[PDB]
């Protein structure tokens, strides 16, 4: 039940169970799948560790939250510093999504991560800009609405369609778990390294996002505390890290 | 100069044909292979995956999370329908675009059982029962609780189970059934009624939502595979 | 019955039997 | 009981799709045709592929060239048969700058000629990938700056496709229209998606407009 | 002496003309559909319906034969013309113009063949949802017996469309497509007295009663 | 020389021949080919027995006459009630149809049993009505004539095509028997379930069509007595239905 | 000769060798 | 050289 | 690899080795 | 391979 990754130990329950990715657990890179030929390095504790997000308030009108995951460790420290100062890197994470309420509260929370998130634009002659995909300490939000029809380069963040031209209903593909107040308090979910190629650059490149998007709201009767927040916590898992040089963003 | 005569189909170019041919890469070394996760190996591995089904397809949720949630309430009555859908997984829009009705809209013939699990997202502190019914063609879709009974049904207490999944048999005169909407392959009504009024405490919550998920069982397979009508174009998108 | 002619994999038929 | 054969990926990808089609005449020196190679133009296959994020496979191309009389002021035209080329310039190569450039001779390159009236030239092609497997979204941007372009033509780099005719029939304009045809054989899936909701916008991005989530009812108890 | 030619396989696996439609050059409505059944023909109708049950896979043989339309223009060298032969099974989308995207047929199995070539062919399974082929059916669609009454209630084989591939040119073309069924590998059940009288419908045995047979004048007439 | 099914015992001859359809004995369905996953009901006793149906009377002029099967028990005990409450069914026949006269009687009715028996219309431009096809307990007639164009909705009853549009006199490739008042006083045809599927619903598919046409008319010189009655007997055999729900007819 | 050169066996020939 | 492909007598080549 | 095909020995190619 | 001419210039090339 603790868990304890690093220096940090998180608690869930025993009865709740941790959903592995797609079937695999985070390993390491082989010597018969890798191309860099520099020597890795892998801080080990230093980078494989609980950094415990931002917290965001679940309200009674929150449309959703997401995060694209390289960068929201991105200036976490030293899995940050490793990434400025390395040219490719690997990683898998496990994400524990803490909310927790009383019996009088309801909900129910969809918490899923999905690899390659590439998000489409209001303005169909332009891509989103970095800073509306992505916030790093600052997670982004959804919206209850389609957004204006000529915004200029923003996310077209209505809700039901998850900014990705689906149905938000067939997330479920994607490794997720389930939040529901009445019956959960955190959901945990390891994800493996999702790639194309065997590493990649992790500042241009966010190859997993997670997304929690409320599907029954928030609802609680007069007296019953009003404030519900979501504390998102995730941990690089078997990171490695090639091509040692000049640091920048 | 070995002898031979052309057959009929000669100089034909069949869109899904099977011959060699050859390649215009002689002995390009292709990239070696890499484990990545979450290997596919057939479309029904898809189909088996739950999906949050759409029932409240009311005209003011679809576009919105509200046609996901499915409304109970505390209310005064007794046997009082919660919903009912037919079972048109291909065809009728309860279904056709979850992710089993997708896949079945690249197919003509479809054939197997359904599980339609239900997950309770109300209080802690509330408490009932439900009567889930599939009834198959052949009479109306059930009127009351009572005719509901009669058919294939299962009484789910959210008093300790969250979630409930009732598991619609393969009912049919035919091995398979179209996924486009045929009255000889009709296939059933499945319908939701209160069984015990949701009993709530004080300053607890009286209305509550229900989240209903689709997926195909071990004995679920489709046929005649064939284009979908959800994609439609004009011109060469650029 | 069913053999290759040609030398490199990419000219096979598809990986259905 | 019951087999799921017909379900595999294989069978469901490997089918022959038009993935696009051009036109090219033979009068003027911009008589011949152009095409840089991607899999977005067209909503089926996209739409085939992009249930998957990462996709592997051969392909079987398989080319359908049509041809037509145009308008002539002529006495009278009598156009012999018509032998067309279809040259692949991988990214850098040289490229045809006129119907008659040098480009044409691909001593390297490889390219098709084909005569019409006889099977459709057809052609098999390995896994063309730099990386281990194709990629069918991209959640990053082309530049390490985290700007300039966003999306899957960060990646798309798979080279042009050029047409032209070999004869000169100069008698009577004649306007001929090749269209490609995509087969993805030995076939290796990664990682489903949700299907395409919502129609495609555009041939390199995801933008989308949004739609409702499926088609509607009156009430909950509608059947 | 054998009866090996008169075996069920030797009976009906010999190729039959089903049905022929016309496409021409002209126009964006240039395009030709054909919903599937076997009703249609007199003669390979009668030959299966014979029998109440059959099943057996299909060799389809395409015959497709074009003819130069008048036109007004000077000198009609029209080049060599290519037809896309497109299969919709039932639900799938439907070709509403010759320029169509349905024509990209990236699931949807066709043919493309260009004329002056060996008739395209191509085989087919047995593609029933039930474990026979019907040959008739004494019920109705609705379970309220009511709406339809016969074997067109079962008859759901898909959509079949035709076109020209070439871009058209100064001169009209009109083309005559002809399908020919060849059943192969057959099984069939429970024979049933030939057809008498005439066929009327398609979807429904409607007959106009006719005598039992040829008449002489006596019962002794040589 | 008696069969008895049930609470039911017909007496028939001295090792007369019953024509046992073709060459099959009646056979509950087996697991291989079925598709239906619902375990089937099996009534035995109370379903699978005589049931006697209306009496008809052969007449000098009379056409002949047809029952579709399904139909035709449809009204008549646990049978019916059993086809109302099941979605799908499976049965075979034991059909007994009993006429005696004397040896100063003559006539000859064909019996026979037509699988699919799908019938024509008197307007070429329409299906025959429910009503016109169907007469459960209430034998429907052939006609001594042709129907009338202008009838719209109503079967073709021409005997001598039978209402299929074939010739009467070829009807002998179903299984059937002759009534030869001369030297016989019943006929009995022990049918199998006729279907291209394993099972079907028994409202809107009557698989066979029992059929009595008397080809030599009914004769009797004067004193003989002159009502001459045909009393058809069916009993279910094998009866099996799946998919319990409310009934309708 | 009875070599089948397809996978599928509807593209087999007819059933007429005895 | 003689292996007949077709499956009746007639589709023979001459006897020689 | 030489085959004949036919039955007449003056169908067959030159005798070149 | 099964090579169909006497003479080693008609042979395909030397891959593999």
């Amino acid at each position: 039940r603790s868990i304890t990754l690093g220096n940090s130990t998180i608690t869930t329950q025993e009865c709740a169970n941790v959903v592995v990715g797609y079937g695999v657990w985070p390993e390491y890179l082989k010597d018969n799948e890798a191309t860099a030929e520099d020597q890795p390095t892998q801080p080990d504790v230093a980078t494989c560790r609980f950094y415990t997000l931002e917290s965001v308030q679940w309200m009674k009108n929150s449309a959703g939250w997401w995060w694209k995951l390289p960068d929201a460790l991105s200036q976490m420290g030293l899995f940050g510093q490793n990434m400025q100062y390395h040219y490719l890197g690997r990683t898998g994470y496990t994400i524990h999504v803490q909310c927790n309420a009383s019996k009088f509260h309801q909900g129910c929370l969809l918490v899923v991560c999905v690899p390659e998130a590439e998000m489409g634009c209001s303005n169909l002659n332009n891509t989103p800009e970095f800073a509306e995909l992505s916030g790093g300490d600052t997670a982004r939000m959804f919206t209850d609405t389609q957004i204006g029809e000529t915004n200029s380069k923003k996310v077209q963040t209505a809700v039901w369609n998850a900014g990705m031209g689906v149905g938000v209903g067939n997330l479920t593909i994607y490794p997720h778990q389930w939040i529901n107040l009445r019956t959960n308090n955190s959901a945990t979910i390891v994800m493996p390294y999702i790639n194309s190629v065997p590493m990649d650059n992790m500042f241009r490149h966010n190859n997993l996002t997670l997304m929690i998007i409320p599907f029954v709201p928030l609802n609680y009767s007069e007296g019953s505390s009003p404030y519900v927040p979501i504390t998102v916590t995730i941990a690089p898992m078997c990171a490695e890290y090639n091509g040692l040089r000049l640091a920048s963003s | 100069g070995l002898p031979v005569m052309t057959t009929p189909g000669s100089t034909q170019f069949l869109t899904s044909d099977d011959f060699q041919s050859p390649s215009a890469m002689p002995q390009f070394d292709v990239t070696p292979e890499m484990q990545i996760p979450g290997r596919v190996n057939n479309l029904m591995e898809i189909a088996e995956v739950d999906s949050v089904v759409p029932v409240n397809n009311t005209e003011a949720n679809v576009n919105s999370l509200k046609a996901y949630q499915i409304p109970v309430q505390s209310n005064s009555d007794n046997g009082k329908q919660v919903f009912g859908f037919p079972l048109q997984p291909g065809a009728n829009g309860v279904l056709n675009r979850t992710l089993l009705g997708e896949i079945l809209n690249y197919y003509t013939h479809w054939s197997g059982s359904i599980k339609l699990t239900f997950m309770f997202c109300g209080s802690a502190m509330a408490t009932g029962k439900f009567l889930l019914a599939y009834s198959p063609p052949g009479a109306g879709v059930p009127k009351n609780r009572k005719d509901a009974m009669l058919g294939t049904h299962v009484i789910w207490d959210v008093g300790l189970q969250s979630s409930c999944v009732l598991c619609v048999p393969w009912i049919s005169q035919t091995h398979y059934r179209y996924v486009v909407e045929d009255e000889y392959t009709a296939a059933g009504y499945i319908t939701c009624w209160y069984q015990t009024n949701i009993v709530v405490p004080a300053d607890v919550q009286s209305s509550c939502d229900i989240l209903c998920f689709v997926s195909a069982c071990n004995d679920f397979s489709v046929r005649m595979l064939k284009d979908t009508p959800f994609i439609r174009q004009d011109t060469f998108y650029q | 019955t069913n053999i290759n002619y040609y030398k490199d994999a990419a000219s096979n038929s598809a990986n259905r039997q | 009981y019951h087999s799921r054969s017909e379900s595999s990926i294989e069978n469901f990808l490997c089918r022959a799709a038009c993935v696009y089609y051009a036109t090219y005449t033979n009068n003027s020196e911009k008589g011949y045709a152009e095409w840089v190679i991607n899999t977005r133009q067209v909503a089926q296959l996209r739409r085939k592929l992009e249930l998957f994020t990462y996709l592997r496979f051969d392909l079987e191309l398989t080319f359908v060239i049509t041809s037509a009389q145009q308008p002539s002021t002529a006495t009278s035209v009598d156009a012999p048969v018509q032998t067309h080329q279809i040259m692949y310039v991988p990214p850098g190569g040289p490229v045809p700058t006129k119907v008659t450039d040098y480009a044409w001779q691909t001593s390297t390159n490889p390219s098709v000629f084909w005569t019409e009236g006889n099977a459709p030239p057809r052609m098999s092609i390995p896994f063309i990938s730099i990386g281990n497997a194709y990629s069918c979204f991209y959640d990053g941007w082309t530049q390490f700056s985290r700007n300039g372009v966003y999306g899957i033509n960060t990646l798309n780099n798979m080279g042009t496709l050029y047409m032209r005719h070999v004869n000169e029939a100069g008698q009577g304009p004649i306007k001929s229209t090749v269209r490609i045809y995509f087969k993805p054989k030995h076939v290796k899936a990664w990682v489903p998606r949700p299907p395409r909701l919502c129609q495609y916008e555009k041939q390199k991005n995801v933008n989308f407009t949004p739609t409702g989530v499926t088609t509607t009812r009156v009430g909950i108890t509608t059947t």
